[PDB]
């Protein structure tokens, strides 16, 4: 029987699919609950439960949850779960642009440099890819080109 | 409407490139924006959420049998029989 | 000379001459003033309503420009900014319709003077992000919290949002979760004084069983962290004199960028099999491993050992969905850019979009 | 039935270990085995196909006209006039 | 206007989202059509169409294969499409193994390595990945020793 | 010593001894004699019905053993061989009933005995897949098939499926097919001749751009197949005496397996960004560039110039279901395997399985 947790905040590494579990890091306030981050896991590790479709996947999370935690957590859980796929989001088709070696120093560069009268920004435009910073950083940039461009 | 055009001096694209790969652009961006565009490789990433009555991983092991025997009787003591699978997915 | 270009583009360090520190220029265009002279008044097309646009959108719109932001998302703007929560009129994503969870961005660094201003400023509370888990019986986060605050590589100048708080101390970090691998399980504490036992069931052997992965890393990077810093007796480091802090990213530029981070741990800093395995476990490298050294090198949660982490109270959503109640006029929802056709010399821009 | 179980004395696991990945196993396999489940890369590849009335591609240029023509009056020409669209997602 | 193809069998190249196009090698008898395939790509190429659910494929698909091939083509499309994506089968769970630099040495003999009563076959544990020759090669292999292991 | 182990289980060849070409053994248990001795008769649990899975449980149960094959898929076997196709009872995938396509497998190589042969023995009719397009009004494909052949790299031993068939010749090949990149676009027999258009294209400067880019990988190429064959004066390759032949290849898993196919184009080869972009591009290694160099390199279609592809009439699904006839009782649909658990000293195995 695994150990009571008894862990405020931050979250567990694991071998299993599962991989990285988070904890809320404050209580919703007026709550007696709390909704864990059982699955999060990038490039192959995400590419698994890729395979599986939204609704499935709840079954292994709660699983490979409690190899960890304890089959004892089953009674809390209120089989209610989400689940967020962002290769198979039409929207971001990805979770965020990483470079493969090289590619950066191939035309990064390019990637800024504006089109005729198109500019480019967002997260990917930036060198602090799957970062908000990046995006608004990016952003902005591109508004003060706009903006002094000789209409 | 089926369609809907837009039109201004200048244009800021925001999406990400996996997005751009499939719209139809000209005149042609520079040979190097569009390597670009073919090329930068979007990572996948997939979070998966469980809810929870309580916040166990709070708990204390005095906690778990306390709360765990509330919910019904002997509770605690069921789940210390039953003991945890040996069989993982690792 | 493309490196030094690329060095640029990391720091964010204008041309030559003057070698501008952008963060100051946009923190000063975001966060104090906006667009100084606002130009030409133009049109402006801007395609998705992520934070990106939203905030170029933002600027633009209020220093005079006729800004039209196309979102090809019919109900929801932040992009990968999403959060599930309870939306008047539907079934709420969790039993408890007070509950809710990020499905993308969670955390924000203290080292992201932009984003943590831009949240202030626009009125949003933000509590503190706890990467470790913490005791909660330690520290004060009631105090009113710390403002932005930024240095640049530039003779001493800086940037804040406002007054300190003195009185906010972040919460102690225990580390009573855990690190579960080759059916071995122990809590981060322990790991952390003797790794020797999980990393042996990774098949670590001799030396490197008697250190954690982290320090593993940290020990890897440091001949990189040469090329552009310098080690400090008291065991920190300041970067080298500008000149040399430039041409020394542009070198990392040259001799790193052709490596995957596998093949730099490996090849580079020759680690074995295992140690890569373990590393790649404990600290997610494994699935990226193949991927550029860089997107791991820089994300190096270093620099600011002493940083911290930061969420939206009410979800990440807040926002984006605060940016936008302002533009509420130039945002357009279920339009799907599909073609782009400008005009360039050597109406200047139309794009046609599909309803979603 | 909610489960079945299965015995013999001799297995032979034919499924791509990124499906075997999420199997539950125990004894655990040996060190190397379980790496190379947990790591071994899964190429993701898609098709999409289309179906024709007509191999036109087998088609010449008469081919073109002459079949085209056959299905109404003047269509050969109607698209003639219409052309080529200049956006590639290229 | 796009020159008339005039082609029988093959494929062709392209960079736009489709890639690669083959044409039928033998038509079906007694029937007067066919389908191409219009798109079929690996990898990151693969990844993109990804993104979208089976049924909105079928649109670019087709778009792409006219800036080939002329926009005429259309008429003769019957409307009717198929679209297979190995990542999102939750049987294949991806289209084949294809390792990553250095992983080869790095496991590959332990792959084939039986584990107790448990052995182990198919396309991956050959080296004639993403071919069915593997498969078949390591199926045989697998039986020739299950077949003569001491029960 | 992992080498040369690697070496073997990549050209097939048994332990030091004897060396033996398993090809052969293959071939023989698989299309001649089957299972040679049936050895103790036991029970066995084979998970997946998809191609490898129907080849061992056949082989196996025609031996004499209690073999049950168990399915995840409700309706499908053949795995990664799937065939759209009108389902007797329900709407067919196209509005032609009779048309069909694949959904993965498609096209099988002269060099692939296993494989075609075991189409045969089966009694499956194969036709001529045609990888590059060719001239209608050639070749005779009316005679009998010719039947498979196999030589082993062991003193001129060889195999096949049968008596010759001089009358069956394939179709000569025209390359009128496309290559449209950057917006330009011409046939592949132009482009052949000269591959300076859309090599300009993808800015090809000098000597480069007066290549097409399948020589231009050729010619990377040859240092490699230098480990372990000879070039030959009349423009051939007859790879090295046994000894080298196989310590050369080891070679190559020494040298090259640390390098991703496109490190390896830039780096060794010294090709150009733009050459390897173009080289990805005309012939899909821009999506692999990352991926690990010898599963582009052993694919290298090179090998036997002269070879041919073949399909089997009525689609992929024929293989897999033509075995599937036979196993009617061992294998079972619509159970996934969740647990696995295995008695291992220093009955057997227990599987559990889920309906579908
Ligand atoms: C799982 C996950 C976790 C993350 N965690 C963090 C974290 O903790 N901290 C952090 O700082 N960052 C994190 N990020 C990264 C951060 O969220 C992104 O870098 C940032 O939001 C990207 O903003 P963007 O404006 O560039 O693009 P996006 O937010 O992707 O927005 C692009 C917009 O364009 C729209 N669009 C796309 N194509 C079209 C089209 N053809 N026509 C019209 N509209 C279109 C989309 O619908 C979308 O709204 C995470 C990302 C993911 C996926
Ligand atoms: C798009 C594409 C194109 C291809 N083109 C070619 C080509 O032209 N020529 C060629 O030779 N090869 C080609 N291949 C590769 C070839 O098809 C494969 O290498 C081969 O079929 C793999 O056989 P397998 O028996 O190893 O595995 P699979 O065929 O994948 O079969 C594994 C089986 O296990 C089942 N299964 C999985 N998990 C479980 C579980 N937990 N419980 C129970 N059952 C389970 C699956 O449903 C499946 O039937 C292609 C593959 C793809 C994806």
């Amino acid at each position: 029987v695994r150990p009571a947790t008894n862990a405020y905040g931050g979250g567990s590494t694991t071998d299993n699919p599962n991989r990285f579990m988070y904890y809320p890091s404050h209580p919703v306030p007026g709550t007696q609950g709390g909704v864990v981050l059982a699955a999060y896991s990038w490039s192959d590790d995400a590419a698994r439960w890729d395979s599986f479709d939204d609704a499935e996947r709840y079954g292994y999370a709660l699983e490979n949850l409690q190899s960890v935690h304890g089959r004892r957590i089953e009674v809390f859980y209120t089989g209610a779960g989400q689940t967020q796929s962002w290769l198979r989001d039409p929207y971001a088709c990805g979770e965020a642009a990483v470079y493969t070696p090289h590619q950066m120093t191939a035309f990064h560069l390019d990637v800024v440099r504006p089109e005729g009268p198109v500019y480019f920004a967002g997260e990917h435009v930036s060198l602090k890819h799957a970062w908000i910073e990046g995006a608004v950083e990016t952003a902005v940039r591109a508004a003060i080109a706009v903006n002094e461009a000789p209409v | 409407a089926a369609t809907q055009t837009w039109t201004g001096d200048l244009a800021i694209v925001t999406i990400p490139f996996s997005s751009l790969r499939f719209v139809k652009v000209t005149p042609p961006f520079s040979y190097k924006k569009r390597r670009a565009v073919i090329e930068t490789h979007y990572d996948q990433a997939t979070k998966v959420l469980l809810e929870f009555s309580r916040r166990w991983w709070e708990f204390t092991e005095a906690d778990w049998k306390r709360e765990l025997d509330a919910i019904a009787p002997g509770l605690y003591d069921y789940y210390q029989q039953w003991g945890e699978d040996d069989a993982e997915a690792a | 000379m493309t490196y030094e270009q690329l060095a640029r583009e990391l720091l964010l360090v204008g041309p030559a001459p003057t070698n501008e520190d952008l963060k100051l220029r946009y923190l000063d265009v975001l966060i104090d003033n906006g667009l100084n002279p606002p130009g030409p008044p133009k049109r402006i097309l801007i395609v998705g309503a992520g934070i990106a646009g939203l905030v170029a959108g933002d600027l633009l719109t209020r220093a005079g420009h006729d800004v039209t932001i196309l979102e090809a998302n019919a109900n929801r703007v932040g992009g990968r900014i999403k959060t599930f929560h309870a939306k008047k009129g539907e079934p709420s994503p969790f039993a408890d319709p007070a509950q809710y969870a990020e499905a993308g961005a969670m955390r924000l660094p203290s080292f992201h003077p932009l984003t943590l201003a831009l949240i202030d400023k626009l009125g949003l509370k933000r509590r503190l992000f706890f990467n470790v888990d913490i005791d909660p019986q330690t520290g004060n986060q009631d105090a009113p919290v710390p403002p932005v605050f930024y240095k640049s590589f530039k003779d001493g100048k800086t940037w804040t949002n406002g007054a300190p708080s003195p009185e906010f101390k972040e919460p102690d970090k225990r580390n009573h979760t855990w690190i579960r691998t080759n059916r071995e399980q122990v809590r981060r504490a322990q790991y952390a004084t003797d790794p020797s036992s999980i990393n042996e069931g990774f098949h670590l052997t001799g030396c490197e069983t008697r250190l954690t992965v982290s320090d593993m890393v940290n020990q890897a990077l440091e001949p990189v962290r040469d090329y552009y810093s310098v080690k400090q007796d008291d065991g920190t480091r300041v970067n080298k004199p500008f000149k040399e802090w430039l041409a020394g990213w542009a070198d990392v530029v040259r001799d790193f960028d052709g490596y995957s981070m596998g093949r730099f741990l490996r090849e580079y800093a020759e680690f074995s099999d295992e140690a890569v395995e373990a590393i790649g476990t404990i600290e997610n490298m494994t699935s990226r491993l193949h991927l550029a050294f860089f997107h791991s090198f820089l994300g190096r949660s270093d620099i600011d050992p002493r940083a911290t982490y930061w969420e939206i109270e009410g979800g990440s959503r807040m926002l984006p969905e605060t940016l936008a109640k302002d533009l509420r006029d130039q945002i357009v929802m279920g339009q799907r850019m599909v073609r782009l056709e400008y005009y360039d010399p050597g109406p200047a821009v139309a794009i046609q979009t599909v309803p979603e």
